[PDB]
């Protein structure tokens, strides 16, 4: 076994006839495959972080009757065999702080900005627990995501875990992205967890977040596919700690994490290097449990501990679609709704490509405000009606105005859903298309007219008659004063519009 | 070779060597070999079964008889503590082969159908520190009938290189005549 | 004076405690581990002795997060199973695993506690009385009919509804029971235990006052807790269900969401204890694992359990080895479907997948076991006709093909049903459909009475009649 | 040493008795009746099994010398099978199906209709829920079926060791009547269900496993089993022993192990499906492949 | 400047015994002092791919391991595989080694 050495055996037989406590330091057995051996360290806890003469650190996992497995954070390629340890007494904990504003960082929350040090008077376990059944409450509040299709028909509440899944290149990043930026004027604290990606596309998002203020209340938690395995199954414990900091402080926080498809690839990588016994696709059995310590962290807190929030937006990417697939199955089994981004709408120009019928939310009507309960409730029938009548289009072909209006209608339906990326909608906005849209008030106009009409409608709306936005952002409910108060402005777009 | 039982002598050695007692230490080694030789005496240190405190006890009498070396003695009851008592005797021959390697000396196996004189084994220990590079030559004899007449060595750091001539020139001459 | 052991080794959540040669612990005895941390000292591991190793050393399993555990920490052997308070003092809490109230109230009165681990009821003791069980659901008292006082199992994947039918089930029938319920949480979202105690409270059933008179015991452990707590869940819940029936000898419903992640949780830690696995990385001791729980269910001639278990399905694959071990233990099965909840059929259970012990004229009745022979029958055939429908379509079978397809058509969509839990998301509201209005709404399909109505107005009703009124302002609105 | 029972209470150093016997069965004529454990103990609650004589578990089966051909019938009911899938005396027959499908039903309704056949039965329900195998006894018992039949059952509380050895309990007893010039019915209630238990015990002794981690000699567990059911000679008393196996599949997913292994043993197979069975043809044999 | 000696060698991949303190850590390039079919001093270079404990490294190798005995000796350079880089690799064919496989002359 590793112990067996002959210097580790040698010096044994030297001190036979002695105590000793060898409980502080220890030596490095051997060094492969993520994981340390350490001869000694016979006072480390389980999960304790070690250090090592390079700076490396671990966390102490598996601790046998000689040696303790050590979990290396990081590439262990300059470990030197023999080298000593250090017990710190921590154990397995991040460093976090309100300074983290600002900053793209690492999985051990080390700046990787380039920016310097940053300052941090309080701690925060890695594997900490989750809220208990007594510590939360419902989710109520609403979390806007500014895309018209998710705060209209998959409301996103404060607290929720709501799944952001599709196959490769169907705007995935994009509607966590966009969710991102419209948090601006909200207190919510936003953190992006990139798990294995691109260090070019990490840094397009880290630049999207400096070009329009988003980082002023955003932490990226960065890890690369160049990056050990390791550090991108840590990476998420690490940013749902930064998002444990503000809500047990009673902020609220937004986490993203993107693939969580990759920390399961990551953590797949770990343990078949360990020779661990798999299962389905080769994932360990702790795949589950994997999403599950991290995504129960995500709750709607009780008022007896201050109402913060964590509402958790991972990403799970699929192959071709299949949802019966292992990693896409277990995550939505944890996840309270999920947002289906297919690959047909996103190759038809159909950005952002959210196949509506199949996404749900858990809590719909909960989560939404009075106006977005009122205005969407005929949204969301209208699909369903739109949806059928798509079907035995061409089929008939003889289409009558009890149905062929009702299709045209369901077109631009479609065109109210269209957003460009990175440019959210706000609340006022999206209760002002979604209502010109199902009265059939875009009728007269072409495909290629309603996405230039609701852009000349919001900025005459902004400018001149500022009294719709005093109703929704202060009532927040569709008033009467307020829906007469739209209507005027309808009628001045379509003859300003017209000539 | 590098298993359990090579590790274990290797560090035996090694701390012998550190403190000059490598002549010392050898010799009880040796007298711990007679020790395990015993089927019964063997049994009872290695199965699991007899309590480890009773196996302590009936040791240190042992130990007291023997007049073992300080470390020799804690070398065994470190092999008891960690559980590799039952490959003890692949430790101790294990050991020998060490402990050449750390003088530097080498062995030599010679062998004859009638037994010969030590001017010969002495000159087959200078051949041997010739084309070894024995520090020291070490030399072992073993009288087999069923050769013809000659001398056959066996040598190297394992029992593997040889040389000889007695059935070699009628086996040759078998397979040299197929030719 | 007990026995002290101390610590060997830590692996995840499995201990070896080194123990003194005269006294070992037994197998399936807790252990307490001192444990300590920054601020106290919790002695809040407990442990679980799986495997005697040898060399005086015990291999066990913890219950709650080994982070902060020191080799050579103290062991303390409490010389018996893990204990678990039972009786009125239950009622209207929740629990841990280790039998310990989460719900932030007074103490719990442990004058009565009982074990977690028992043998099940001999074979004489058992009851063969075959009732039959009303839940509401046309799906479900229909073709698939519940047996009070037996298991039954929801079959399905994930997103499918076994929550939402298993919310129906104690909506519709945990009111409406003259004996105590239990829920057992077993690795599911800690929201969801939130909610159900919420809707409990809300319902009057956990009463915030007088609390003793609640009549539901809840137990959750669930996805965030360590796997060793949540292979004991299931356990808890039975030992506190099996104390109303043995010894206040009423009637338990023990709804267990989930059993699966009973199975999953014991195939982690069995890897842990490093065993061989089984099939598909599943622990070696899966069927008696599994039948360690189901056989301790079984109804007495004392009281009765019915239990009803929601059981994931992995990969929508019926065939996986803990869906497959769990169909031998179930009186009846109800299988969800992911095709079904993908057109937005909702509960979205498969008519012909879905099986019952108890459809069978002796229980069922004459009346009622015709006919749902006469459905399962027209949607096998339309089963059969999916491959000719799926390539040339519907025009080209033939006159009674055609029939079977439009019954069967609008056989489907009356088994979709508006439920009460349901009414946050579609809005609608539910119906109870006894099971009288259940056997006379398919005669009307299947004698084709209801044949010139449109199939949409069979879509989530709850009598037949309001298949009718529906049929109506279809016919005429224009 | 695998356990037929639980090892709790047993502690580590303590002293262990070797008996000197393999694997013994009371067995007698009282056994007509009875519910039994996997070691001939009655479960019942009905008294004490008074028995003299013990045959072995694991017996030889019968050579070719010893055997004869099967040519007498063991009527079943069934029309189905009585016509084009006949059994005879001595003929060891799968019953294979899926979960739901009339496995059992087929195989109780042979044992209720060998009434004044006189032959005797022995019905083996390896690791099958205790209410469902009450339900089968109550069944028995009230057409006096009972009178005639003896049920061993080992319930999946048990230990894998006993679900093991329930069929090998009943062959014992069948091999008894078989060698006192009976003829015996024998049904194992789940064969499948068998070699997950004995997966389990090789599992757990560490024996290196091979297709569904089954060891190697999975099939040479149900062989020798099988081969046991046999009709001899008018040498030996011209009795008989027909086998009714039942194994489960997977959606009639036979390309999975063990029954690819059942079918290739038995004298034939009754192939019941679900398509079959939801249409009304009942019993749903599925003909053509039977 | 660290001498090894190859323990094993199962198919391509090397084991490679190391003195105790000096040591190779992952990547770095092993070079196996090898003897050819003739006779003739030709070397054989190589890759730490694991670090298996007890002073001994698994190197996985650049070449063929046909003719390569247990015990010769294996420098340790240090360094991962260093390959010419510049203008003077335009126009030329290279092994994996940095090696003009093109028959044009060294690389200057
Ligand atoms: N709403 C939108 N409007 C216009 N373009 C969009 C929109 N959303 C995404 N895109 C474009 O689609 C491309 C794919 O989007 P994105 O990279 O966000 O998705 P992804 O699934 O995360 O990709 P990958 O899986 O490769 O990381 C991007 O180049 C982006 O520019
Ligand atoms: N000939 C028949 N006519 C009517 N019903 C039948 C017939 N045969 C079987 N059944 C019905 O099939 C149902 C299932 O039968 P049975 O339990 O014998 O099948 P099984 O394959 O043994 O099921 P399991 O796999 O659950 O043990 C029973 O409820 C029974 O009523
Ligand atoms: N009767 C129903 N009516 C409408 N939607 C339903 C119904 N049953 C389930 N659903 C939808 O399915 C989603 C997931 O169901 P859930 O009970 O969580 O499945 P599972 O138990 O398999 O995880 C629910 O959030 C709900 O939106
Ligand atoms: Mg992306
Ligand atoms: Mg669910
Ligand atoms: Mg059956």
């Amino acid at each position: 076994r590793a112990d067996e050495i002959s210097k580790i055996i040698r010096e044994r037989i030297e001190g036979y006839n002695r105590e000793v406590k060898v409980v502080n330091t220890g030596t490095v057995l051997q060094v492969g495959d993520g994981i340390a051996r350490i001869h000694g360290l016979d006072e480390v806890m389980a999960g304790e972080l070690v250090e090592f003469e390079e700076g490396t650190i671990g966390i102490a996992l598996n601790l046998e009757s000689n040696n303790v497995g050590v979990v290396l954070m990081g590439d262990g390629l300059m470990i030197q065999e023999g080298s000593s340890v250090k017990a710190t007494g921590r154990i397995a904990q991040i460093p976090v702080s309100e300074a983290y504003l600002g900053r793209v960082i690492n999985a051990l929350a080390k700046p990787i900005d380039g920016r310097g040090e940053i300052t941090a008077s309080e701690s925060r376990l890695i594997e900490s627990p989750a809220p208990g059944i007594m510590s939360r409450r419902s989710v109520y509040e609403p979390l806007q995501t500014g895309l018209i299709a998710i705060d209209a028909m998959i409301p996103v509440g404060r607290g929720q875990r709501e799944l952001i899944i599709g196959d490769r290149q169907t705007g995935k990043t994009a509607v966590a992205t966009d969710t991102i930026l419209n948090q601006q004027g909200q207190n919510v604290i936003c953190v992006y967890v990139a798990i294995g990606q691109k260090a070019s596309s990490v840094a397009q998002v880290v630049t999207n977040f400096q070009e329009r203020g988003a980082m002023e209340y955003t932490i990226v938690v960065a890890e690369t596919a160049d990056s050990p395995a390791t550090l991108q199954y840590l990476a998420p414990y690490t940013g749902a700690a930064l998002a444990e900091y503000f809500m047990y402080r009673e902020r609220h926080t937004l986490i993203i994490y993107d693939d969580l498809s990759k920390q399961a690839q990551a953590y797949r990588q770990m343990s078949l290097l360990l020779r661990r016994p798999p299962g389905r696709e080769a994932y360990p059995g702790d795949v589950f449990y994997l999403h599950s310590r991290l995504l129960e962290r995500a709750a709607k807190l009780s008022s007896l501990l201050g109402e913060g929030s964590m509402t958790a937006l991972p990403i799970v990417e699929t192959q071709a679609g299949d949802v019966s697939a292992y990693i896409p199955t277990n995550v939505i089994s944890i996840t309270d709704g999920q947002i289906f981004l297919s690959a047909d709408l996103f190759n038809a120009g159909i950005r952002p490509a959210i196949n509506v019928g199949i996404s749900v939310s858990r809590v719909g009507s909960a989560a939404q405000i009075k106006a977005m309960k009122k205005v969407a409730g005929k949204l969301k029938l209208e699909l369903a009606q739109f949806a059928e009548l798509e079907a035995f289009a061409q089929f008939a072909s003889d289409l009558d105005k009890a149905t062929q209006n009702q299709l045209a209608r369901g077109q631009r339906l479609r065109e109210l859903l269209k957003q460009p990326q990175s440019a959210p909608l706000t609340v006022e906005e999206q209760v002002m298309t979604i209502y010109t849209g199902t009265n059939g008030y875009l009728d007269s106009l072409e495909l290629d007219q309603v996405r230039k009409y609701l852009v000349e409608l919001r900025t005459y709306v902004k400018t001149n008659k500022p009294e719709f936005q005093e109703i929704i952002s202060s009532t927040k409910t569709f008033t009467e004063e307020a829906e007469a108060l739209l209507k005027e402005a309808i009628q001045e777009q379509m003859e300003r519009f017209l000539l | 070779v590098d298993s359990t039982a090579s590790r274990y002598a290797s560090a035996l050695a090694d701390v012998a060597d550190v403190t000059g007692t490598l002549e010392a230490t050898n010799s009880d080694v040796e007298k711990l070999i007679r020790i395990f030789s015993e089927e019964p005496v063997y049994y009872f240190f290695a199965n699991p079964v007899i309590s480890i405190d009773n196996k302590r006890s009936v040791l240190d009498e042992i130990i007291t008889t023997s007049g073992l070396q300080p470390h020799t003695a804690n070398f065994i009851n470190i092999l008891i503590d960690s559980e590799r008592i039952n490959l003890v005797k692949e430790i101790l021959n294990e050991f020998e082969d060490v402990f050449n390697k750390i003088t530097g000396t080498e062995v030599a196996v010679v062998t004859s159908v009638v037994k010969l004189e030590n001017d010969h084994l002495a000159q087959i220990a200078k051949g041997v520190q010739k084309i070894t590079g024995a520090k020291n030559v070490r030399i072992k004899t073993v009288i087999d009938p069923s050769l013809v007449a000659g001398f056959t060595i066996r040598y190297g750091n394992e029992g593997s290189k040889l040389v000889d001539m007695s059935v070699k020139k009628q086996l040759e001459e078998i397979a040299a005549q197929l030719e | 004076k007990k026995n002290l052991g101390r610590i060997a080794q830590i692996i995840g959540p499995v201990l070896d405690v080194a123990f003194p040669p005269g006294k070992m612990p037994n197998i399936y005895n807790a252990l307490i581990v001192k444990g300590r941390d920054t601020a106290g000292q919790p002695m809040n591991v407990t442990c679980e002795v799986q495997q005697l190793l040898g060399n005086n050393r015990v291999r066990a399993v913890a219950m709650s997060a080994t982070d902060g555990l020191t080799r050579g920490m103290e062991v303390i052997d409490t010389g018996a199973p893990l204990s678990v308070p039972v009786g009125g003092a239950t009622l209207g809490r929740i629990f841990n695993v280790l039998g310990e109230p989460v719900d932030n109230l007074g103490p719990v009165d442990t004058r009565t506690t009982s074990p977690i681990h028992r043998s099940a009821p001999a074979f004489t003791q058992l009851d063969t009385k075959l009732s039959i069980f009303e839940t509401g659901i046309k799906v479900v008292d229909l073709l698939a009919p519940y047996r009070r006082g037996g298991k039954i199992g929801l079959f399905g994947g994930a997103g499918v509804g076994k929550t939402v039918l298993i919310m129906e089930l104690i909506n519709n029938i945990a009111k409406a029971h003259g004996g105590v319920s239990v829920f057992g949480g077993v690795g599911e979202r800690t929201r969801e235990g939130n909610d159900l105690y919420m809707e409990m409270k809300e319902s009057g059933v956990i009463n915030e006052q007088n609390i003793a008179e609640s009549k539901v015991a809840l137990v959750y452990g669930q996805m965030n807790e360590p796997p060793g707590a949540r292979m004991r869940v299931g356990l808890t819940a039975l030992t506190m269900a099996e104390y109303f029936r043995d010894v206040n000898e009423q009637d338990v419903l023990l709804f267990i969401d989930n059993i699966f992640r009973f199975v999953q949780a014991g195939s982690e830690v069995s890897a842990l204890l490093g065993r061989m696995p089984s099939a598909v990385g599943y622990q070696p001791t899966l069927s008696t694992e599994m039948g360690s729980l189901q056989e301790r269910i079984t109804s007495t001639k004392e009281g009765s359990i019915t239990s009803i278990q929601a059981v994931y399905v992995p990969a929508d694959d019926l065939t996986d080895p803990a869906p497959a071990t769990t169909f031998a233990h179930l009186d009846a099965t109800t299988v969800l479907s992911r095709g079904l909840a993908a057109k937005g059929i909702y509960p979205a259970v498969d008519p012909l997948d879905s099986t019952s012990t108890m459809l069978q004229p002796r229980i069922v009745g004459e009346e009622h076991y015709e006919i749902a022979q006469r459905v399962k029958e027209t949607l096998q055939r339309y089963k059969e006709l999916q491959d000719i429908i799926a390539i040339l379509g519907l025009d080209e079978l033939s006159e009674e093909d055609r029939l079977t397809v439009a019954r069967a058509r609008k056989i489907e969509r009356f088994l979709s049903q508006p439920f009460f839990v349901a009414e946050v998301f579609t809005g609608s509201p539910g119906k109870y459909v006894g099971l009288a209005e259940t056997i006379r709404g398919f005669q009307l399909i299947l004698s084709g009475e209801l044949d010139s109505l449109p199939e949409q107005a069979f879509y989530l009703v709850g009598n037949i009649d309001e298949a009718t009124a529906k049929a109506m302002n279809l016919e005429m609105e224009s």
